[PDB]
Parts: C-alpha cells; structure tokens; sequence
C-alpha cells in the first residue's frame, strides 16, 4: 500500500489586469512566432471583439486566419475540420478565444494537429480522469503552444 | 501597469514523493543527470536515495558537492566548466538556499557560455522591469528542485544571489526564467534535523509571507496563499518544535507550507525586513532566519506611524495603507474581540509574535545573539546605508530614510522598542 502524492500543476504564465491583452500579446511577437490561428464563436465576431487581437497582430506582421464556426457545444465534427485547417496551415501558436465551448475544443484541435496518426477514439479510454498516473500522454508543445 | 502570476509547471508534494516524482524524469527521454549538493548533505545518507533509484533504470549522474553557505561566483563557475564537460540532460538541486540558488547560475551559463556573467548581473537584477529581454533557456536541459529544509521557498522562486571573489559586494539575479520547471516537495527528507533548524526555517517562512500580504506588489492571486501559510504555521510550528519527529503530521504540514509562502513571495517581492536582514546576516555571520526574527518585532510598528515619507504618488492613493492590512490578519487568525480598534488588534498580533518568539527559544535582542558594542556602533552606519540600495522594491509603503533606518538597529540591539 503506497501512499499517494498530490500535485499543483498550472500554466507557466498567467497575466491579469485592466487592459492586459495587447501587452501580453506583444511578448508573443517579440518571441519567434510567425503563424497563429484563432478559435472563436459566432456571437462575438459580428461585434468589435475580434479586431482588438487581429489588428495588433497585423501591425507587427503575422499570418492570422479566421475560424468562425464553433457553437455552444462542440460535436467532434467542427474540431475535425479545425484540425484539417490546422495541418493545412502549420501554425506555431494556437490562440483560443471565448469562454467554455471554443476554449475546450481548441485543446482537442491541438492534440489532433500535433498527433495526426493517433485516433480520437484511442484517447477516449486512456485519458478520461485526472487521477491515474500510469499512462502518459504523447509529448506536446513540439510544434505549437496554446494561449488561452 | 500589468500584473502576473508565474509558477513552476509541476509541484509534487506529499510524504515520500521523491521516488514517484523521479520516475517521471526517467519515463521520458533523459539519459544524463547532474546533481548539486552541499558538503554536509552528501557525507551522510541524504543524496544517495535519489541516486540509487536514478541508476536503477540506467543513466549517467554525478554529484557536485562544493557549495558552501554562500556562493562566491567561483564554485558556480567551477560547476559550469564541469557542466560543459558532461552535457547533462537534467539538473537536480538539493538543499535549501545556497545549494539551490547556485544551481541556477550554473544552468544559465551552461546554456549560454558566450554570455559573460557581467551581462546577467547588469541586465537582470529585478523582476518588475520586464523591458529587458532575457535570452531563452531550456532547449538542452531542465532543472529539478528538491528541498531539504522547511522554511525557505527557493525551489519555486527565480531568485539567486552570488558574491564576488576578489571583492564582497553582492550580485543579485532575478528573472522569471530561472524558475525550475518541476519542484519536488518531500517531507521524509526532513525528519531528524534538530530543534535548532526547525525554529529558524519556520520563522523565515513566517517572515516570507507576513510581508508579501502587505507588499505593494500583492495582487488578488497571492494573498490567498500568503494568508494560508500564516494560518498553517500558527498551529503546526509549535507542535513541530517541542515534540519534533514524534508528531510526523505537523512536520509534513510545516514543510508543505514553506513552499506555499514560496509561491506567495515568488510573485510579490520582499520588504525592507528581508533586505537589512540579508546584510546583517552576512557581516556578523549569523544564519538566515535569525536576522528576520528579531527585527520583525520593530519593523511592523515602523509601518504603523503616520510619517509623510512615502512612495510619491504611489502606494498611498491607490493602495490605502498597511496599518489596517495587518489588522486584517489579526482577526483572520482569531486574535481580536468582536469590537476593538485597529491599534488593539496590532497590539494583540505583536503580543502573539512575542509569545511565539519566546516559546521557540530565540534571543530577545542582538546583544544576546552574539554581537558586542565594539563592532556594531562603528559598523552600524556602513550596514545602514547599504540596505537602501538592497533591492527594496518600493515595498513597505513607508519610504525608508537612512537617518531613521539607523535608529531601528540602534534600538533593536539594546532591546528597547520603537516609540516616537
């Protein structure tokens, strides 16, 4: 009977303040990052909620594309076509937008883009609860990284 | 202005977590390992349990045990020229303080041998100013931090101090990039250390969090952790001193809460209490943990006076004050009647500090700590005018003046209190 050990795992950096997006986004420009794609929902794009991130990116100069089809609940059909757009673009940074649905689906797009050969249904029985530590995920972040 | 909250990627913590955590570094691609240790911890059986399990799978590891109580820019250099003779894949640091801050400079100058140390000591001395772009690190190696002391949070914070060889001025370094990408917090490594290191490390942890809550750099992300370590140490430190290892639950709680204060002071920065204590413990050769223990009695009252001396147009218009911030702790830990004033709560908190210090067996003043009048009144000035330059990052909103920072040493030694 081996005693179980806990953990405290978090993202490397968390930025927060009134108007902290452009300054945090700038750091990314200074680092080597040429290609990036943005995952978004529908309601906010018709508003002025998409130019505040694209315009600051175009001024420095980077290839950004529009992904405007994610609805309230991802249905494994738009994440597949998102991966199809991902490996047809070869991005270096994945930037998620929206709360809930478009940020949960961006993680799956990241896995399927970084491991095209691995089927989704293989991950449905190996990794479904964060309490086991006997099976390891294939290493990630090799050719992309996630901004939330 | 724009704040942040930076932390190591993984923090494994429980009793006997070292063998399980070390398995993670062997289940992925890792063939060469480097270990940094002190003389004392290698002579006994404290740096071999990690090595045995590491060799069990099969790797190449070696121990670099020449780090003394304070790095002098040469032993780190020696290990660096050792590092480029082995091409290590992972660097594992053991010990608390000097053996851990030392393993960071070796790490940075192992990946950038071209970058001469003078650039780091001149470009990266503080973390508030992010205009300077520190070169990327972690392409050919990663650092693992293991703590063998309960009270210093040097495994999660990007702070490292080195001293010159020929001369004696300090060379502080601070860049979020020096934080290890995995920290291991184990409690079985602290089981038999005497009741003279649990009393000074614990007070060091108390000081590490008591002012991070009142620092001008405190955000809504760190007061949740600083307020917990003080709550955790006020009910387990006394039980981990009189009874020692006979109560193993208290030791685990104290050891785990030292890293929580480490998280708190990795983001917010330390006040004047930890800068004058940083020099007074270097000239008189007293250990780190004493220095911030005797003056915490008189530095708290230094932040309660109404002196106009304060950070200009800052920490006074946005931040209200620190007089009532301390009073929040007074009833957070339950040291106040339902109806009192702020002054009464401050007095009760100071009285609790008095009882905790007296019961834990530490000298009441510097005079009984092993310092005489001969080398104090002639060196108090040279020690006083040096703390002002000592990285005091606008914390302790009451802006310090040398002429009045002097009198708090002049009255701490003789044992009296600061009264205007």
């Amino acid at each position: 009977r081996a005693e179980n050990m806990l953990w405290h795992k978090l993202p490397k950096s968390i930025y927060f303040r009134r108007g902290s997006l452009p300054i945090a986004l700038d750091e990314v420009i200074t680092d080597g990052h040429k290609r990036a794609l943005i995952v978004t929902d529908r309601f906010l794009f018709n508003n002025g909620y998409a130019d505040q991130i694209t315009s600051v990116l175009k001024a420095a100069g980077v290839e950004t594309e529009v992904f405007f089809e994610v609805e309230a609940d991802p249905t494994l059909s738009i994440v597949r076509k998102g991966a199809e757009l991902a490996n047809s673009f070869k991005p270096d940074v994945i930037i998620a937008l929206g709360g809930g649905s478009p940020m949960d689906a961006a993680k799956i797009m990241w896995v399927m883009y970084e491991h095209p050969e691995t089927h989704f249904e293989e991950l449905a029985l190996r990794f479904m609860d964060i309490r086991k530590r006997i099976y390891k995920f294939p290493k990630m972040g090799v050719k992309a990284k996630m901004i939330a | 202005n724009m704040l942040w909250h930076k932390l190591p990627k993984s923090i494994y913590f429980r009793r006997g977590s070292l063998p399980i955590a070390l398995d993670e570094v062997i289940t992925d691609g890792h063939k060469r390992a480097l270990i940094v240790t002190d003389r004392f911890l290698f002579n006994n059986g404290y740096a071999d349990q990690i090595t045995s399990v590491l060799k069990a799978a099969g790797v190449e590891t070696e121990v670099f045990f020449e780090v003394e109580a304070d790095p002098t820019l040469s032993i780190v250099r020696k290990g660096a020229e050792l590092a480029n003779s082995f091409k290590p894949d992972v660097i594992i640091a053991l010990g608390g303080g000097s053996p851990m801050d030392a393993a960071k400079i070796m790490w940075v100058m192992y990946e950038h041998p071209e970058t001469h140390f003078e650039e780091l000591a001149l470009r990266f001395m503080d973390i508030r100013k992010r205009i300077y772009k520190f070169p990327k690190m972690g392409v050919k190696a990663k650092m693992i931090a293991v703590t063998t002391t309960s009270g210093t949070g040097s495994e999660v914070t990007p702070f490292a101090v080195v001293t010159d060889d020929a001369t004696g001025q300090k060379y502080p370094l601070a860049d979020y990039a020096l934080t290890p990408d995995m920290a291991i917090v184990d409690a079985n490594l602290v089981m038999d250390m005497p009741k003279s290191l649990c009393a000074f490390g614990g007070l060091d942890a108390v000081t590490h969090a008591m002012e991070a809550y009142v620092s001008v750099l405190a955000s809504e992300f760190s007061d949740g952790q600083a307020l917990q370590a003080l709550k955790l140490l006020k009910e387990y430190l006394p039980a981990s001193y009189h009874e020692g290892s006979k109560n193993p639950v208290a030791r685990e709680r104290v050891h785990s809460a030292a890293t929580i204060a480490g998280i708190a002071f990795a983001n917010a920065f330390l006040g004047v209490c930890h800068s004058m204590a940083h020099k007074l413990g270097s000239q008189f050769h007293i250990p780190h943990g004493l220095a911030n223990a005797l003056l915490i009695c008189n530095v708290i009252r230094y932040n309660a006076n109404d002196n106009p001396t304060k950070q200009t147009a800052f920490s006074q218009y946005d931040r209200p004050q620190a007089r009532r911030r301390y009073a929040e702790i007074a009833d957070h830990l339950g040291l106040s009647a339902p109806g009192d004033r702020t002054a009464a709560k401050i007095e009760k908190l100071l009285a609790w500090l008095e009882t905790l210090k007296a019961e834990l067996g530490i000298p009441k003043s510097i005079r009984e700590a092993g310092v005489q009048e001969a080398d104090f009144l002639a060196n108090v000035d040279k020690l006083s005018e040096d703390a002002f330059d000592d990285q005091c990052t606008g914390a302790n909103p009451r802006y310090p003046l040398i002429s009045e920072l002097k009198q708090i040493l002049l009255d701490t030694y003789y044992g009296r209190d600061y009264v205007e």
